[PDB]
């Protein structure tokens, strides 16, 4: 996974 | 603090792991590609032992979602006795 997937999950 | 600084308890819920790892790296001065790296590399790296298994084993095309299910009760169950 990639950063943006940890933006996407708690954003 | 560096989010290579970051790593899960021996029996820290998987759950909680990546939300330290996204909170520091959030704070982390890199440029965007080199957090994709990071993330891509160093979440499943510093995971316990036990749930690195589990990781590799889903392979690089899984989600977030489906780690997080996978790792679940892993070093729990953690309810009271």
């Amino acid at each position: 996974i990639t950063f943006e997937d940890l933006l996407d999950y708690y954003g | 603090t560096s989010i290579l600084d970051i790593r899960q308890g021996p029996k820290e819920p998987f759950r909680d792991y990546v939300d330290r790892f996204y909170k520091t790296l959030r704070a982390e001065q890199a440029s965007q590609e080199v957090k994709n790296w990071m993330t891509a590399t160093l979440l499943v790296q510093n995971a316990n032992p036990d749930c690195k298994t589990i990781l590799k084993a889903l392979g690089p095309g899984a989600t977030l979602e489906e780690m997080m299910t996978a790792c679940q009760g892993v070093g729990g169950p953690g309810h009271k006795a």
